[PDB]
RNA sequence: GGAGCUUGACUGCGAGACUUACAAGUCAAGCAGGGACGAAAGUCGGGAUUAGUGAUCCGGCACCCCCGAGUGGAAGGGGUG
RNA sequence: UCGGUACGGUUUGUGUAGGAUAGGUGGGAGACUGUGAAACCUCGACGCCAGUUGGGGCGGAGUCGUUGUUGAAAUACCAC
């Protein structure tokens, strides 16, 4: 019902962080603005599937 | 045609892989003399039209001639049109062009343009584009140099292109010829079907090979020969 | 045989509710598979998965190398721009720019530098032989005289619900894919153009699934029947006679071997509360299988269903419906001309024709939101309507499925009674979390499902069903057509189901149009059996799509 | 209790402490990158606080290209998550 | 006896227009005439309203195409 997510950046595809979410309140992808250490600046992450 | 022409199919075995040399040989005894026959060469290519970059695609130039007419069409204006006609083509047209092909008349066998004539071509190609008259750039059609291409229609430039089910198809010459001189047009061929082999081609590239004429059944050749056509 | 598709240990679940798992089978070319299961069983998630759209959780389910993949989603897209361009999206997606570019250099190249342009329409045109687009114009005139489609210049908003089914099938069938995928290709078709599309996937190179929940479709086009059960596919031939065979066999075991497992725990609660006697003690070992029998009876538990039920209405009076000389038109186009009828008490009224003829804008001369050219229709003051429209308001797709039923409120008037908004939406399936999903991940049987429970909290007395029996499986559509016989008001029903109004209809009212005419239509006093026979009393080569 | 905009429910660190047999557990100003909010001062390394959890081994995955059993590869190992 | 592979023979394909049932590519002006060129009749094969051909008139006269027509593409015949 919170199972754990990965959420990856949308420019360079590396998996930065894991969370939480429920997947009853959210079905649809988690689209959040995390800081990506490769890329050096706050960018669009999404999760994984 | 279970008739009495069948007597010339009684001579080709149908188990024995002739050679090249022996193809003509067969070639000339089969056909009949009331129509000067064409001798025709079918290749079975190993390769899979299915993607685009196994498309064997060109051109060859037969060192003994095929025995045509050769009926040149080109666009061509200034003294590129009177290059044409000094080089020997009959119908060398213009811009004008464009009205009478469209109009039902395709009396030709290969366009030659300039990429400044292209321009105006290109929009009737709608019906010169599924039957082969188009102009190519690849096979030297559309260029500057457009004298040295008219001689080379006449010296047997052939367009071998692979259909949809892996199968080639190629003239050699008339049947008028000798032997010797079919199997010098027929190893050109091959060797330039090799040169334009893909390079993601898997297995055994020329699988089954036949020699026919217009009229006879067909002849069964070796794939293992490829350099001793003399 | 080289395949089209693989599945290999694939496992995608949605939490509780497994929708496979250690699945692996292969589709090879020239497969006619036609998937069944009932709803919730997973059939538009595994046909998402093959669409390149979903991932599954583990495994590994791929393609074979080319062989591009098309599908029709259940409910299927469309863009805002004309019929003509509407195809040309898909079929001649990729082929039209390269056409769009080769007209392109025919003027370009000629003010420019002719040695990279020389090539770069040469490789353009060998991108016109061996696909053969030199007459793309004509091959989009021939697969809409194919569907029958409507005509060029006109927008996609103010098109039927089988016309916007009819310009998604030909995106498709132009693409000439490797792996159709069809989520329910016979919805909202009249029975013309699903008699087309039998013969036409008939003689089709390619594998085709086609998840369908009719029988005649499926017997015409599948040879081979895939099934979905909790988790498991269990793949075998027929023609779905032994398919409803063999899954009333399946529960027919399962039913007399859950209940021989009942009896084992009952003798074994009895030994775990015997308490122990003297000073030998109660094993251990007894007491970890009864736990482990206890939790695998738990993982059985499948029995869910409630008949669909309808709030009767007030008593209703002498007239319902009047109808005296009605015209409806759009434009030059007539739809209805001198329609005269008169809707019955306690009967159940069918209307009959094919597609974009105008039995939607019927009943929008009847609710009011339309209005007569000229003629008048009558209500009376007894009738109460119950209706909603597919287009103008429908649902929400991020409000849960419990505040579209309901607003927020805990109870609500299904007229003139006071019942629960949870006991209201759990009557319609909707039970346990399931009343949080929001309307986007609702499945085509539970969107139908959804649709009844809007319509049907009105309350009303004359109830206008169009197309009710639309992606339900045929468990619930006998419960809902046991409803309609069992409602003391008057019922309109448009389908084009043809064994749904054979078996619940006692009038029908059907377009007989013919060429001089087009637009006349028929009352009819009787059931549909008896109105193919009157039909007769009073008074086809395929075409191609492609060459 | 209510409304506006948002993702700091961060990356690289962390002087100094509480607790403690060990293993663990807990707090931390402040410096830098890159952001959110605010006119600014500033506040933000999840929730008013303290429960919502599991050592090590052995494995899975993405990324870094660190070793590569004659040399070039690869297999397998290694690091960070 | 029932299946697989390899090789070979015969066969199979109907929009919309076009004598009408045009599979794809190349060759091609001639293919055939010890017969179904005409020619009827019966019988066996397939089916979208016809093309498949075991032969009775028998071996004597003319059928098909190259032309024109319609269309994205042409008609015989052969080769793969
Ligand atoms: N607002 C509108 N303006 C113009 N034409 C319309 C409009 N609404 C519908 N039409 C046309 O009216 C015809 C019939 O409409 P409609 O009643 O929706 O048919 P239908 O019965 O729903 N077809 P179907 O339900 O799929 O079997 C179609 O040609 C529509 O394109
Ligand atoms: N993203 C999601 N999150 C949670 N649950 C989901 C999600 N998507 C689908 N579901 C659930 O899983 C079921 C799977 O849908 P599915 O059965 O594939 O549609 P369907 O089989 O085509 N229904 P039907 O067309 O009537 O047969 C849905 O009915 C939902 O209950
Ligand atoms: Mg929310
Ligand atoms: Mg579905
Ligand atoms: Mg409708
Ligand atoms: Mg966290
Ligand atoms: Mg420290
Ligand atoms: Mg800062
Ligand atoms: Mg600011
Ligand atoms: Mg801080
Ligand atoms: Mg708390
Ligand atoms: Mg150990
Ligand atoms: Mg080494
Ligand atoms: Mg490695
Ligand atoms: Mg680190
Ligand atoms: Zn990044």
């Amino acid at each position: 019902v919170r199972p754990k997510i990965t959420l990856a950046c949308e420019v360079c595809k590396h998996r930065n962080y894991i969370t939480k979410k429920n997947r009853r309140n959210d079905p649809d992808r988690l689209e959040l603005k995390k800081f990506c250490p490769n890329c050096g600046k706050h960018q669009a992450h999404r999760e994984t599937r | 045609t279970s008739k009495a022409y069948r007597a010339a199919a009684a001579k080709v075995d149908r188990t024995n892989l002739y050679t090249p040399l022996q193809a003509a040989k067969l070639a000339k005894e089969t056909s009949s003399t009331k129509q000067d026959a064409t001798v025709e060469v079918a290749i079975r290519l190993g390769v899979d039209p299915r993607k685009a970059d196994q498309m064997v695609r060109g051109t060859v130039n037969l060192p003994h001639g095929t025995g045509k007419t050769a009926r040149v069409a080109v666009f061509a204006v200034g003294e590129k049109a009177d290059a044409a006609v000094a080089a020997g083509a009959d119908v060398v047209g213009s811009d004008d062009l464009i009205e009478r092909i469209q109009g039902g008349w395709l009396e030709f066998d290969a366009a030659i343009a300039t990429p400044d004539q292209m321009a105006k071509v290109g929009r009737i190609a709608r019906v010169l584009g599924p039957r082969g008259l188009m102009p190519n750039p690849k096979t030297g059609t559309v260029t500057a140099d457009v004298a040295k291409a008219v001689a080379d229609i006449k010296g047997g430039k052939i367009n071998f292109r692979v259909d949809k089910q892996a199968n080639l198809h190629f003239v050699i010459g008339k049947a008028s010829f000798d032997e010797k001189l079919l199997a010098e047009n027929y190893g050109a061929a091959i060797d330039e079907v090799l040169r334009l082999k893909p390079s993601s081609s898997k297995g055994r590239y020329l699988k089954k090979i036949t020699v026919s004429t217009t009229t006879g059944p067909g002849i069964p050749v070796d794939p293992s020969i490829t350099r001793n056509f003399a | 045989a080289e395949f089209i598709y693989t599945m290999k240990k694939v496992r995608k679940a949605h939490g509780d509710k497994v929708i496979l798992d250690d699945v692996t089978l292969s589709f090879y070319p020239g497969a006619k598979i036609g998937v069944v299961g009932p709803n919730g069983a997973g059939k538009s998630s595994v046909l998402r998965i093959m669409a390149g759209l979903d991932k599954p959780n583990n495994g590994d389910a791929f393609l074979a190398t080319g062989a591009t993949v098309g599908i029709l989603q259940q409910e299927p897209p469309l863009n805002e721009d004309k019929t003509v361009r509407g195809n040309v999206e898909e079929g001649m997606g990729d082929i039209k720019i390269k056409l769009d570019r080769f007209n392109e250099v025919a003027e370009l190249m000629a003010t420019d530098y002719t040695d990279e342009l020389m090539e770069e329409m040469g490789r353009l045109q060998e991108e016109l032989d061996h696909a053969d687009a030199w007459d793309l114009d004509a091959q989009l005139e021939q697969a809409m005289d194919a569907l029958r489609c409507p005509p060029a210049d006109e927008p996609v908003t103010n098109l039927s619900g089988g016309e916007r089914r009819r310009v998604a099938l030909c995106k498709l069938l132009l693409s000439k894919p490797d792996l159709l995928l069809l989520d329910e290709p016979t919805n909202h078709l009249d029975a013309e153009s699903v008699q087309w599309l039998e013969q036409h996937l008939a003689s089709y190179p390619g594998a085709i699934l086609a998840v369908t929940h009719d029988r005649y479709f499926l017997d015409n086009v599948a040879e081979w029947i895939l099934e979905l059960d909790r988790g498991r596919a269990y793949p075998y031939e027929g023609n779905y006679s032994t398919y409803l065979e063999k899954k009333a066999e399946r529960l027919a075991v399962q039913g007399r071997k859950d209940a021989k497992l009942q009896k084992r725990l009952t003798e074994e609660l009895a030994w775990v509360r015997s308490g122990a006697k003297a000073r030998q003690a109660k094993s251990k070992a007894r007491l970890q299988r009864y736990e482990e029998m206890a939790a695998e009876a738990e993982k059985t538990r499948k029995l869910d269903f409630e008949e669909i039920q309808i709030p009767v209405g007030p008593r209703l009076g002498n007239v319902v419906v009047e109808v005296d000389h009605l015209d409806k038109g759009y434009d030059g186009r007539a739809l209805i001309k001198d329609l005269s009828f008169s809707l019955p008490r306690n009967g159940i009224v069918g209307v009959i024709g094919p597609n974009g003829v105008g039995k939607t804008t019927l009943f929008k001369t009847i609710v009011g939101l339309e209005t007569p050219d000229s003629g008048s229709v009558k209500v009376g003051e007894t009738v109460k309507l119950s209706y909603v429209d597919q287009a103008r308001a429908g649902i929400d797709p991020r409000k849960t499925v419990w505040e579209v039923v309901s607003d927020g409120l805990d109870y609500i008037q299904v007229g003139q009674t006071e019942v629960p908004s949870r006991a209201y939406v759990s009557a319609f399936g909707f039970k346990g979390p399931d009343q949080q999903k929001p309307a986007g991940v609702l499945s085509g049987g539970e969107r139908n499902r959804l649709n009844l429970a809007l319509t049907l909290k009105q309350g009303g007395n004359l109830i206008l069903l169009d197309e009710p029996t639309n992606d339900l499986d045929v468990e619930t559509l006998g419960s809902l057509e046991n409803a309609l016989l069992n409602f003391p008001g008057c019922a309109v029903v448009i389908s084009h189901d043809r064994w749904f109004l054979d078996r619940t209809c006692t009038h029908i009212l059907a377009w007989e149009g013919d060429d001089d005419n087009e637009a006349k239509w028929f009352w009819f006093e009787g059931n549909f059996g008896a109105y193919e026979e009157n039909k007769v009393e009073r008074l086809v080569t395929h075409r191609k799509l492609t060459r």
